[PDB]
RNA sequence: ACCGAUAGUGAACCAGUACCGUGAGGGAAAGGUGAAAAGCACCCCGGAAGGGGAGUGAAAUAGAACCUGAAACCGUGUGCUUACAAGUAGUCAGAGCCCGUUAAUGGGUGAUGGCGUGCCUUUUGUAGAAUGAACCGGCGAGUUACGAUUUGAUGCAAGGUU
RNA sequence: UAACUUGGGAGUCAGAACAUGGGUGAUAAGGUCCGUGUUCGAAAGGGAAACAGCCCAGACCACCAGCUAAGGUCCCAAAAU
RNA sequence: GACAAUGGUAGGAGAGCGUUCUAAGGGCGUUGAAGCAUGAUCGUAAGGACAUGUGGAGCGCUUAGAAGUGAGAAUGCCGGUG
């Protein structure tokens, strides 16, 4: 009978932006695809994206507890035979921290249509620079 | 080798996609009139003039 | 109104007819004879028999202008088929299909 | 069946070897043209029953016609030769429905054939009252001397 | 009164008539089981 | 008698050929193939009908819980406090207080913490 | 302006001049029904939502009353012959809403 | 209270025939224009076949392939839809767009989300990589006789019955 | 809330896993053979990722209602950062 | 009313649906029967009606009776077509 269904005339979008300084990367991650998802709206519905887009800025300062910076490894195989390549999260927070945030927060979307689009609603950048400036980026912060 | 598995008529169309043949590649013969095939001799009325 | 003839029972496999028909389909009836006359098929003849045949429908038994007529719709039909044999070797034996055709095509004027 | 019809008693091909089923003959149930597997039997329908329950139903099936008012009561009917004219000029004088079954002593010839022409009526005699042919009909005319005849017969 | 006639009452049953179904009861084995002897057409073993 | 009956088999065929309309390719034209996915049709029908009982729950639940955390509280100790209030909404169905009138959810909410 | 009742074992929310679907009552065609059983009343002058509330009771018509679509419940068990089909029509009432 | 053209004779029809075999021998398939041939004069396109008209006819989408004319299958056009997607092909929820019924909580289509490994047989156990079926249609499997028994029904009842 | 007798009609005689008491094997086996109980067989639903036999629990049907069992509550994924 | 029951193979028991023919009754039908197609209809199921086209001459309904009485599987048989 009667509930309500958000619908593309009916759903906005906001934007915000919060900094991975002295975060934890899962700790993060976990804050930010639940907001990527859209469920801390009331109008969510699971068919269409009510989410909302997020830019994480100073992603070269993501912290890792404990010996993850030497253990971690990524690994990722190239479809070759014998085409397996291994990083660590060391030579990742260094080396490109915007991949590193990017793979820790879209292994906790669902892995769908609506979920591959919705893992672009997030945009990361090292250092506390964007350019998406003509979006008003609201300031949002953890919890 | 057999086919193990008859071909949907969906599979069978699409295969087909490429089939179709083209156009002659005509003009229009400026003594006949009628149509000719480019670079080749009026078959209604005479000469080639080339 | 919209003239149309047919060839009933033409001696080819209507999915080969089916090639040339999708040439003419929808072309101002004085290109459709030259584009029949002009490709290297072999059922262009026995089409181009039945698209000047409704365009003698549409001067006689009708009054239209045949320069104002497109190909409005053509199309082949599958006829009876003829079952024949052909001996394969070690007593095995496979049947052919001499196929047929029946070829329609309908000229207007648009009006 | 599979004896009866014509053909069979040849295997069509190998027990082995080949692609098709194992087949036995071409005259099987299955075959277009093969034997029927059961069916119908040249056979007979009768049977019988006690002779008091047939009197007892023979009984039956004209106390129900005098439980409504079927039965009518008349003499002996008078013919010189067969004539249907004046049989059916009685029959509608006597507000009778179409079928009446007209139950007289003796067989009789002067009225079986002015009377057998009619759709509905049928004569009959006390020697071949039926419990079929009873219930039939709806109206009954029977003489002043069958009646008495049935009721010497019928216990 | 030929046109309404009604047998006694408990006197009349339709026949039981295997190998019409899965809903009869009766449909696919026809009441004899799975494979064995007594699932075969006249097989049984002889009375006593 | 001999019954030839034919007339019979094409009905039903046809009844349930079309009661598979819509369905990709061979689905819905060949018996054999139609009548399975008929089948199969009705029991998931069966199956689905319990589970839309089990969705909208927790869609509700979620959206509930998402209007709840901006007033700062869980969705866990909400329904404590509404459940030990007295007030006693079918709180899951009525996902519809939390978007039509806000206020009278700012109104509840106050009522659960009153009960904590 | 908006209340919410409990009908069929069932919250239900409502507001003036509504049609609602309720299963079947035991009122009959025309013949108005009131509710008793309200749980909340509010929308936009005034919040009551308590236990239950003792009055402004839903006076609402009763409209039609029917039966639904006919579901046919299916279900079989595969390799074992065992199916089963029955059918089904949910019997209703439809309500218009007068008064709150 | 027999068949009605895959039925009934193998054979409704030039059938013990085509055909198959050295031979003995095996053996099919094949009915239906209309009330009446009135079986389409004449014109046009075409070598013809075949068409389009005009006619006959109650009807020619009854034109000798001639009653109805299903499904498979093959096509022509369009209303919604589809080229970043991992699909036992559906079911539940659902926006949008397009129509409008046996008039009723309408019909079509289906962006996206949840759930979801065909059917039969045989097995302790099969999504099974175990079997079977290309699809469609028709035909195709507990019967009959005579006896025994057990039940219900009925008629009489120390009798009952041919 | 069964038990028994008298009659009509049967199917079954290839069982499996787990827990426990044993033989055999090597205190091997998803081994094999016995006792004991359960589940599958002939059982759908929730959990064990998926997973006949493990844990919870036995589907008459419908509802966009509520309380719970095993198991859980950062995101995938409903509920404690 | 009240309360209880309603998963199920092998298997037992019961109640039904539909086809063909028969008897009796009572209908319909060139102002259009069966049949075929179309639909958004009715019943708890098997199933039934109705409207609409095509078709061109037989068909149903009620109560009984009698069965060559129901097809998705048999590397089934025959035909047609992929």
């Amino acid at each position: 009978r009667q509930t309500f269904m958000a619908n593309e005339s009916n759903i906005e979008r906001k934007w915000y932006v919060i900094d991975a300084e002295g975060q934890t990367l899962g700790r993060l991650s976990s804050e930010v695809a639940s907001i990527l998802r859209g469920k801390n709206k009331v109008t969510y519905t699971p068919h269409v994206d009510t989410g909302d887009y997020v830019i994480v800025i100073n992603a070269s300062k993501i912290e890792f507890t404990g010996n993850k910076e030497t253990d971690k490894v990524y690994y990722r195989h190239s479809n070759h035979p014998g085409g397996i390549k291994s990083i660590t999260a060391g030579e990742l927070r260094r080396t490109n921290p915007e991949r590193l945030i990017e793979n820790s927060i879209k292994g906790m979307l669902p892995s769908t249509r609506l979920g591959e689009k919705q893992g672009k609603k997030l945009f990361v950048y090292g250092g506390a620079e964007h350019p998406h400036a003509a979006q008003q980026p609201e300031n949002y912060e953890l919890r | 080798a057999v086919p193990k598995r008859r071909t949907s008529k969906t599979r069978k169309n699409k295969r087909r996609t490429h089939f179709k043949i083209s156009v002659p590649g005509m003009t229009e013969c400026p003594n006949c009139g009628e149509y000719k095939l480019s670079h080749r001799v009026c078959k209604n009325c005479g000469s080639y003039n080339g | 109104m919209e003239a149309k003839a047919v060839a009933r029972t033409i001696r080819i496999a209507p999915r080969k007819v089916r090639l040339v028909l999708d040439l003419i389909r929808g072309k101002n009836a004085a290109e459709a004879i030259a584009i029949l006359k002009l490709t290297n098929k072999a059922s262009s003849p026995v089409i181009e028999k039945v698209l000047m045949s409704a365009l003698a429908n549409a001067e006689h038994n009708y009054d239209m202008n045949t320069d104002e007529l497109v190909v409005k719709e053509a199309y082949a039909n599958e006829g009876p088929t003829l079952k024949r044999f052909r001996p394969r070797a070690q007593g095995r034996a496979s049947a052919i299909n001499k196929r047929t055709s029946h070829i329609t095509i309908v000229v207007s004027d648009g009006k | 069946n599979r004896s009866a019809v014509s053909g069979g008693g040849r295997k069509p091909w190998k027990q082995k070897g080949t692609g098709r089923a194992r087949q036995g003959t071409i005259r099987a149930p299955q075959w277009r043209g093969g034997g029927i597997v059961f069916g119908p039997t040249p056979r007979s329908y009768a049977y019988k029953m006690p002779k008091k329950m047939r009197r007892l139903a023979l009984r039956s099936a004209l106390s129900f016609k005098v439980q409504e008012n079927g039965l009518t009561v008349v003499d002996a009917f008078n013919f010189e030769a067969p004539k249907t004219k004046e049989f059916k000029n009685v029959l509608s004088t006597l507000e009778q429905p179409k079928k009446v079954l007209v139950v007289t002593e003796n067989e009789d010839v002067n009225v079986e054939l002015s009377a057998r022409n009619i759709p509905g009526v049928q004569v009959t005699t006390a020697q071949g009252l039926n419990v079929l042919d009873i219930t039939n009909a709806d109206s009954l005319v029977i003489t002043e001397a069958a009646a008495k005849k049935v009721e010497e017969v019928l216990g | 009164k030929l046109h309404e006639l009604k047998p006694a009452e408990g006197s009349r049953k339709e026949r039981n008539r295997v190998g019409r179904g899965v809903a009869t009861g009766n449909g696919k084995t026809s009441g004899r089981g799975h494979k064995g002897q007594k699932a075969r057409s006249g097989g049984g073993v002889r009375p006593g | 008698p001999r019954v030839k009956g034919g007339t019979v088999t094409r009905a039903r065929r046809k009844k349930t050929i079309k009661l598979a309309k819509g369905y990709f390719g061979s689905k819905h034209t060949l018996y054999k193939v139609a009548k399975q996915q008929v089948m199969k049709s009705g029991q998931y029908a069966f199956r689905d009908r319990r589970q839309r009982k089990r969705d909208f729950r927790k869609l509700w639940i979620t959206r509930i819980n998402a209007a709840a955390r901006q007033h700062e509280m869980s969705y866990s100790r909400l329904m404590n406090g509404l459940k030990k209030a007295g007030i006693d909404i079918n709180r899951k169905m009525l996902s519809e207080i939390a978007i039509s009138d806000e206020k009278a959810f700012a109104q509840l909410v106050t009522k659960a913490k009153d009960a904590l | 302006m908006f209340a919410i009742i409990e009908t069929g074992g069932k919250q239900i929310k409502v507001e003036e001049g509504q049609e609602i679907f309720v299963e079947k009552l035991d009122v009959n065609e025309g013949d108005t029904f009131t509710f008793d059983k309200v749980l909340f009343v509010g929308g936009d002058s005034v919040k009551v939502g308590a236990p239950t509330v003792e009055g402004a009771t839903v006076t609402a018509t009763v409209n039609k009353q029917g039966r639904g679509k006919k579901i046919t419940v299916f279900t079989y068990k595969r390799r074992k012959n065992s199916k089963r089909k029955k059918g089904h029509r949910q019997p209703y009432t439809k309500l218009t809403i007068d008064k709150i």
